[PDB]
């Protein structure tokens, strides 16, 4: 969800909570944009949690990088 | 300590842009402006019947009135002159969008199409902005090919034998047959029905030849300068004459000067039957003249209707067709070189009358093949080989007031104003750049030589001086406002008394009728005391002087704003460059000095704005009104940088000062316009510094005044920079306000005013305006 | 012959016509992208994808502004470079197609010399044959050969060449 | 200052022609076309490094 | 969303040739409704008064500017690109009104962080400009600014012209998450996207 | 080098003094009103010089206008140039059919060779700390070294 689950911090939460939820690439323009994202969420999380990333197909200059 | 450490020490340089500003006057606070003017002023003036200029502007050899002003006054372009003058004459050209890749908003190189900085814009033209403007050598591509080197003239001859038979068309055939009789035989060629003409001995023939002229150098519009860059269209400009391209864009750029970017804006105030158009031209349309004398016995392709393009008046016809559709007064006065200063005079006089309340006033001419050969037939322009014997260049070649002159260097262009009733101006928050004082026209005498000169416009300082011990009362503006204090006293006393009068016949008057005969009688009761006032206000502040015979009407209009001949510090010397013309000007302003007694050691500071321009002939006045215009609002009195040496003869005028150099004044009150054309057209114009007007107002109106005219400013800067970057000053009007089917009911109605109608957003004439008792 | 950097109409319409599997004249260049595929709206952004790749920068609302006057709008920043999509695009033409023997480099070289058409119109007859594409087996190097003759006569017609 | 006069005129002190041309010049008469001058005194300071 | 809807109905759907005089015609019904209703208001508007950037002073520009973009409730720029932005502006007005070749009063964009300290200094650096409207040069290169696609989008529409669409439509998301950078925290301005049925 | 550039046509003659005396003098009065030459400049003295090199009876009226006309009360530099205006006065009274005399009171000025820090040779006119004018000039000159 764009921008529910941009939010680094949200997906921390339910990935914590011990349920799957992916972390939006709508809501980032940048490569660093998501890296910082991702290492804010990789830094919340316990070790062995899992979450995923959401691409929109209607953005190819986003996928191009993504 | 790496780069990051001197990376901050590193400063930003914030590289200075050009922004071309439009200069309105300046206006002081009320309480300032109050101890200029005595106290008697306020009130005391008919504001209906005082001539303000509220917007001037010039095409010439230095383009727009405020490069002419910057190279006249201080001799060098500021960033923001070279920038205009760039733009102009064509070497830069604004352009929005992609540029070879980047995205760039700004200035480009109109041949190159690369960015150009305005800072930059300086170092990288002056040198072909100086070269190409102002007088120079005369240029045959603005000319039609004219080149003064090798003038191009067909002699007669006589054929001694028969010529070689050429292919001629059935038409040019019988043509051929019908001019040379039997002395041409022509021959049908059965294979093609084209014709073979043989000319037979002793026929008449034309020999083209080359003839070096001696005038090689003219004051010629900057190379570059094209109506298209204002915002004409490729129609007008085929259409018309070069010359009536000059006068559009001076009118246009008057009009931005003015405050007015949409003239309909004009009839919010004033009827369409009350805005005249009294410019002039001393020659007029010399190309279509040219068209219709050469071209058409050569019968080359000429446009049909040619011979209506070389009217003098259909310039002006022109401007009405596309930016007023005024049906007010039109009249197109010729004053050879003074025209400019008779259509002045004209403009006076149609505001006076009351005929209009707005005029378009100044001049226009072009130079020519025919015009420049039969001046230098006439020995009135310089003889430039003469002047290259002397190792003179091309610019100083017109030095007015300097012994060694020798006739004057012709120009091309059009000066324009625009003249308006005080009040209406006021009333419209119009800038007012100053008052024309006085506009008046003299002949000189009886004579057989038509150039001389004469000393005609001396009359403007008539006055009897049989009996002079006691100073007139009049002259003392106290008597005047006392006078006029007990006049107003009676007019009131006179209101009261119709006032009386009528609720007496009213009350004759059935009840239902007596509202609306109340209403009807009580606007004409308000319109007669009004006049009243006025009438009052015109006979002791405006005409107090007329019937007198010990005042000069010259004394009389600067005695209008309380002030002496001595205040008059400035007159702008007509100045041609000529042995005639300066000492006979110098002699005519010096006596009129002398008979006014100007008080000892005050003589008259003369600048000789032609030492710069050249002469535009019809022109000539227009661009020193503007000049003089400038000077009051800047206190800038520019010299006469060719005068290199004053004459000795002229000496002998104590009353007059001839300054090589600017002075920076502490403020200039009054300035004097001089002109004498051919045919002994003398001229006169005094223009008073605007400060002075506003004495005669109230805080108040001053106030509102200075509101208006402030946004009225910020509108005019803001359409002037939006045309200037997308070439649209110029814009043709589409329609008139009025459509066809009201244009006879708007006539009749002397009340009717534009409104913005919702859907256009443009001012119109609305059917419920029309005879609307509102 | 003298060469010509390929152009973005040529480079685009060939992008557009190939991801469609339609003819190079099927597709006309007057008309939006959003009328070409407005059916799906996967194909639609798969398309500005491989466009954006190719040319790198592309103008805000592509789809909705027809295909001839985004021509000009990459022309000015491309330049004449088969980038790298239309350098994918002819490496798979070259070795998914049975040339056996012959790769891109050979084919250069014989439109090079035979005909006389160097590099940059190479390139804009690579992009007739990448909108041809013969789909079904091609027999050898004999069809090969007769069918770059063809595209370069494709190619000479549309941007108007001589050979 | 008061009845001063400056006299500029084009000259080439190399050229032997200008030198007697110019002398000539200042002693004429004025009617011939000279200045009818005699000359009190002379600054030959003209010099080309 | 309701405006939204209204313009996709009634100006985005038309074709491109008849969106531009169906816009100037509208165009004082369309800011009323952008001021009172969307979350990117009609950029040039002073105390509630609808006017134009040509009828703008460029005190009113920058002012407006620092209103739309910085935050007073916590007293930091929303986005650093709109500091870079506002600063660039203030670099342009020096760069218009200086007399020669000077020194950038704003020699970093960490000096914009007190919006109204730097306003104050540039302006009475150059007093001219608070009464003199934006040249035009000045507002092509503001709207050239506006369309730059490396800031994030600007949140206000500054002209009406074929992209006004762009405008009011680009980036209308994030609006939701920071009611703080809105025209009046009103979430009835912004688009907050839904499920109908959950 | 040797080509013929003299000819007579070409000389150009300047004669004019008595207006230039006027412009010079109207030039000067706006210079200490517009607070250019105050009363600490010696082009003040220099130009009083070269006015003074130029009187008669038409520049003597002239003054005695413009310096009656000026008023004192709007300003300091209006005072200062009314009284400067009223000793010109009496001065170019006194040398009236006086010969015009050249009179340098110029500020003498010796070299100086400054090098910076970064080593920028500049050479400067300093004023002279002992010599303030000619007449010391000439003592200087006088005692030799």
């Amino acid at each position: 969800m764009t921008p529910c689950t941009v939010s680094p911090d949200f997906v921390a939460a339910t990935t914590n909570a011990g349920y799957t939820i992916e972390l939006a690439g709508g809501g980032y323009f940048s490569a660093a944009g998501m890296t910082a994202a991702i290492d804010s969420v990789v830094s919340q999380i316990e070790k062995g949690s899992t979450f995923g990333i959401n691409l929109i197909y209607v953005n190819p200059f986003m996928l191009q990088w993504g | 300590n790496g780069n990051s450490a001197d990376a901050a020490y590193a400063q930003v340089e914030i590289q200075p842009r050009a922004n071309i500003q439009l200069d309105f006057p300046e206006l002081k606070p009320y309480k300032q402006v109050k101890q200029i003017a005595p106290a008697e002023l306020e009130g005391l003036l008919d504001l209906e019947r005082v001539i303000v200029v509220t917007g001037f502007a010039e095409v010439g050899p230095w383009g727009s009135a405020r490069t002419r002003w910057e190279m006249e006054a201080f001799g060098e372009f500021s960033l923001e002159g070279c920038v205009e003058m760039a733009w102009i004459m064509g070497f830069i050209s604004y352009h929005n969008g992609n540029l070879k890749g980047r995205p760039y908003t700004g200035w480009v190189d109109s041949k190159t199409k690369e960015p150009v900085d305005d800072k930059d814009v300086k170092a990288k033209y002056e040198t072909s902005i100086l070269e190409h403007s102002g007088i120079r050598l005369i240029e045959p591509e603005l000319f039609n090919g004219y080149n003064p080197e090798k003038k191009e003239m067909i002699q007669e001859v006589i054929v001694e034998e028969d010529l070689e038979p050429f292919e001629a068309s059935k038409e040019t055939a019988e043509q051929f047959k019908h001019q040379h009789g039997d002395k041409v035989d022509i021959f049908e060629i059965p294979e093609t029905g084209e014709y073979s003409v043989k000319l037979l001995k002793g026929a008449t023939l034309y020999i083209p030849k080359a003839l070096r002229f001696d005038r090689l150098v003219a004051g010629q519009i900057p190379t570059g300068w094209n109506a298209k860059t204002y915002g004409i269209s490729d129609d007008i400009i085929s259409q018309v004459d070069p010359i009536t391209l000059f006068v559009l864009v001076s009118v246009v750029e008057a009009f931005i000067a003015s405050g007015i970017t949409d003239p309909y804006e004009m009839y919010k105030y004033v009827h369409v039957s009350e805005v005249g158009n009294c410019s002039g031209s001393g020659m007029g349309g010399v190309s279509a003249l040219r068209g219709m004398f050469k071209d058409r016995f050569k019968d080359e392709p000429v446009q049909n209707d040619i011979l209506q393009e070389s009217f003098i008046n259909t310039m002006s016809a022109w401007v009405n067709m596309l930016l007023i559709s005024s049906s007010g007064p039109i009249k197109t006065p010729v004053g050879a070189c003074a025209t400019s200063v008779e259509s002045v005079d004209i403009g006076v006089e149609t505001i006076l009358s009351g005929k209009a309340r707005i005029c378009i006033v100044g001049g226009y001419d072009d130079f020519q093949e025919e015009g420049s050969f039969e001046f230098g037939n006439m020995k009135a322009t310089s003889n430039t080989l003469e002047e290259f014997e002397h190792g003179r260049t091309p610019a100083e070649m017109s030095r007015p007031a300097t012994t060694t002159r020798n006739g004057f260097m012709e120009a091309q262009g059009a000066g324009i104003q625009i003249i308006m009733q005080a009040d209406l101006a006021l009333k419209m928050g119009v800038p007012i750049y100053g008052i024309v004082a006085m506009a008046a026209t003299a002949t000189d005498k009886i004579g057989r030589s038509v150039p001389a000169p004469g000393k005609g416009i001396l009359t403007t300082a008539r006055e009897h001086h049989s009996s002079v011990k006691y100073a007139s009362p009049n002259l003392n503006m106290k008597y005047r406002k006392r006078q006029l204090v007990t006049r107003e006293a009676q007019i009131k006393d006179w209101v009261e008394n119709e006032l009386e009068a009528l609720k007496l016949e009213a009350e004759e008057i059935p009840s239902e009728d007596q509202n609306e005969f109340l209403l009807e009688r009580t606007r004409e009761i308000h319109n007669e005391a009004e006049s009243q006032l006025r009438a009052a206000q015109q006979q002791w502040g405006n005409d107090f002087y007329k019937r007198d015979p010990r005042i000069a009407p010259l004394r009389g209009a600067l005695a209008t704003y309380g002030l002496t001949i001595d205040d008059l510090g400035v007159a702008s010397f007509h100045g041609t460059s000529t042995k005639a013309n300066d000492k006979n000007e110098s002699a005519t302003i010096n006596e009129m000095m002398k008979h006014l007694g100007r008080s000892e050691g005050n003589p008259v500071i003369g600048v000789f704005q032609k030492f710069l321009t050249g002469h535009p002939k019809g022109a000539a006045g227009a661009w020193m009104m503007n000049g003089a215009l400038q000077i009051l609002n800047s206190g800038i009195i520019p010299g006469n940088r060719n005068a290199d040496n004053v004459d000795k003869i002229l000496e002998q005028f104590e009353y007059v000062l001839y300054p090589s150099k600017t002075l920076k004044t502490d403020g200039v009150r009054a300035v004097s316009i001089t002109s004498f054309g051919f045919g002994q057209k003398g001229g006169q114009a005094i223009v008073v510094h605007p400060d002075y007007l506003y004495g005669a107002i109230t805080e108040d109106r001053y106030n509102e005044y200075v509101a208006k005219v402030s946004a009225r400013e910020k509108s005019a800067y803001k359409f002037f920079h939006n045309g200037m970057i997308y070439n649209k000053l110029f814009v043709s009007k589409e329609h008139a306000p009025y459509t066809d089917e009201l244009e006879e009911d708007v006539y009749l109605d002397p009340l009717a005013r534009v409104s913005k109608d919702k859907k256009s957003g443009s001012l119109t004439f609305n059917s419920k305006n029309i005879q609307s008792k509102d | 012959i003298a060469d010509e950097p390929v152009k973005a109409s040529l480079l685009l319409h060939v992008l557009v016509a190939h991801k469609l599997k339609k003819s190079l004249d099927s597709i006309p260049m007057s008309k939006t992208i959003k009328d070409l595929v407005g059916g799906k709206s996967t194909v639609q952004n798969e398309i500005l994808g491989d466009l954006g790749k190719e040319f790198g920068t592309t103008p805000e609302k592509p789809e909705e502004t027809p295909l001839e006057e985004l021509a000009e709008t990459f022309q000015d920043t491309f330049s004449g470079a088969l980038g790298k999509q239309s350098s994918s695009l002819l490496s798979r033409l070259i070795s998914s197609k049975m040339p056996g023997g012959f790769t891109i480099t050979v084919a250069r070289k014989y439109l090079q010399t035979r005909w006389g058409l160097p590099s940059g119109r190479q390139d804009g007859v690579l992009l007739v044959a990448l909108s041809n594409e013969p789909a079904a087996r091609l027999g050898s190097e004999a069809d090969a050969k007769a069918f770059l003759d063809s595209m370069a006569q494709k190619y000479a017609s549309i941007v108007g060449v001589d050979l | 200052a008061k009845g001063s006069t400056l006299i500029v005129v084009p000259f080439n002190q190399g050229s032997k022609q200008d030198v007697e041309a110019l002398i000539e010049f200042i002693y004429d008469t004025e009617k011939n076309g000279g200045l009818g001058w005699d000359l009190d005194a002379i600054i030959p300071f003209a010099a080309i490094p | 969303v309701m405006l939204w809807k209204e313009f996709d109905e009634t100006i985005f759907n038309l074709p491109k040739n008849k969106l531009v005089p169906t816009l100037e015609a509208k165009r004082d019904y369309i800011i009323s409704r952008l001021n009172a209703d969307f979350q990117k208001p009609w950029f040039a508007t002073v105390n509630g008064q609808a006017r134009d950037l040509a009828t703008m002073t460029y005190e009113e520009v920058a002012k407006r500017l620092v209103e739309l973009m910085f935050i007073r409730s916590t007293n930091s720029w929303f986005d650093v690109t709109w500091r870079t932005f506002t600063g660039d502006f203030l670099r342009r007005v020096e760069e218009r009104f200086t007399k020669s070749k000077t020194l950038s009063l704003i020699q970093s964009y960490s000096l914009l962080d007190k919006p109204d300290e730097a306003i104050e200094k540039v302006f009475n650096a150059y007093p001219a400009a608070r009464e003199q409207f934006l040249n035009a040069q000045d507002i092509d290169h503001f709207l050239s600014m506006c369309q730059n696609p490396m800031q994030k989008p600007v949140p206000f529409v500054p002209v009406l012209d074929r992209r006004f669409e762009i405008f009011f439509k680009k980036d209308s998301l994030w609006q939701s998450e920071h009611l703080e950078a809105v025209v009046d925290q009103d979430v009835q301005r912004t688009c907050i996207l839904h499920g109908p049925v959950a | 080098g040797v080509a013929t550039s003299f000819s007579r046509k070409k000389a150009r003659t300047f004669d004019s003094s008595w207006n230039w005396a006027k412009q010079s003098l109207l030039s000067l009065y706006f210079e200490i009103i517009h607070g250019v030459l105050k009363n600490v400049d010696r082009e003040v003295v220099s130009e009083a010089i070269n006015i003074m090199n130029r009187s008669n009876d038409a520049l003597i009226k002239f003054m005695e206008y413009h310096i009656s006309n000026t008023d004192e009360t709007k300003g300091e530099n209006y005072q200062l140039v009314k009284t400067l205006g009223e000793q010109l006065i009496e001065n170019c009274k006194q040398v009236l059919d006086v010969d015009p005399v050249y009179k340098d009171v110029a500020k003498p000025t010796g070299p100086k060779t400054a090098i910076d820090k970064n080593g920028n040779i500049t050479y400067s006119e300093e004023p002279r700390e002992k010599v303030r004018k000619l007449s010391q000039y000439v003592q200087e000159m006088a005692l030799g070294g």
